[PDB]
């Protein structure tokens, strides 16, 4: 009854001292173990970023090597068919010639 | 002693008084750590999105850039190849110059 | 018509009647549709959950069969340095043993 | 009043039938949009699982591969430990041969 109930409230206190503290030494953990991961986000939400414009960079760079190709392609093709156009009339030059010869 | 005993029974309800501030606010540091981690699978939820969100960000692109060096290098052989294609015109081209300079030679010798 | 017009009230309330069950099933609709955007938006953000959690378990573990085929490589290239040293020691052991030999057949011959 | 109230009553219908219609056009787009994303969600899901698995097997063909070939090199330094001192017990025979040669 009387030293039981003495006993019944020094029961909750001895073990509640326990847990409490054992809690206590795990919300300290979890608080730690964010700050664990939010270093975790800066870090990889900061390096993708610059990772990213790495290749943006890089992909603009190289898009604009291409269209420099492309037209420098398109280019050529406008100084083929050029100097082939004169040749043909150079054709007609040996022939007009040809046929002189036919004639004396 | 009466009084003592009395006394402790005092005592008791002080610990009544206690023990009652104990046990609560045991469940008022509970729900601290429910409150924790409910928000530590939130971040590391957020961690699994932006480390998925940039990883696909750079898979996608990383394919159009090497969509772009493939389609680049076949036009880059396509230039050396009509480069070639335009020479051997060329060639042609100053030797029907040669002849007609020189067929001009000749019935200009006539 | 007198009769005519409270018909057309007792019209007009029956319209009362329905325009009500009209204006409030389009409450009952619109709802129905901030039902569906609110499911959209929630398999969108699965879907980036989804390919930015495969995306990133290919990009992690095709790191370390990567650092695998290098590992691999590199003792593969030891294994092939080291085949030759254990030439060179053969071609040494097995010109000790002509030497014992014939030095033998000298003392023999002796 | 009458009239107008008569008319109040017809706006109401008039225009709810173009709102409703519009969106019950809309009801099913969203819902048609969502089936649209749900086969792209088992897509990229089947995808990746069984683009997953080929990582799997190829990871494991492969770490296989190094076992062996880490095996291997240690037996050949095995074999080689051991012609080896053969070998050294080999230039002991030359050695006390040509100590003899020495006293004839």
């Amino acid at each position: 009854r009387h030293g039981d109930s003495v006993r019944n409230s020094k029961i909750e206190i001895s073990e509640l001292n326990r847990v409490i503290q054992r809690l206590r030494s795990e919300i300290d953990n979890v608080k730690k173990q964010i700050s664990n991961l939010q270093q975790s986000i800066s870090d990889a939400e900061q390096r993708g970023e610059n990772a990213l414009k790495d290749a943006k960079n890089k992909l603009n760079d190289l898009e604009d090597a291409l269209q420099q190709a492309k037209e420098d392609l398109a280019r050529l093709l406008r100084d083929y068919q050029e100097l082939m156009n004169t040749k043909l009339a150079l054709d007609l030059e040996i022939a007009t010639y040809r046929t002189l010869l036919e004639g004396e | 002693l009466t009084t003592e005993i009395d006394n402790n029974i005092e005592q008791i309800s002080s610990y009544k008084s206690e023990i009652t501030e104990l046990r609560r606010n045991v469940q008022a540091l509970e729900i601290e750590l429910q409150s924790q981690l409910a928000l530590k699978q939130s971040l590391e939820a957020s961690l699994a999105e932006t480390e998925g969100r940039y990883c696909v960000q750079l898979s996608q692109i990383q394919a159009q850039i090497s969509a772009l060096e493939e389609q680049l290098q076949q036009i880059r052989a396509e230039t050396e190849c009509q480069n070639t294609e335009y020479q051997q015109l060329l060639d042609i081209k100053i030797r029907l110059e040669n002849e007609i300079q020189t067929y001009r030679s000749l019935l200009e010798g006539e």
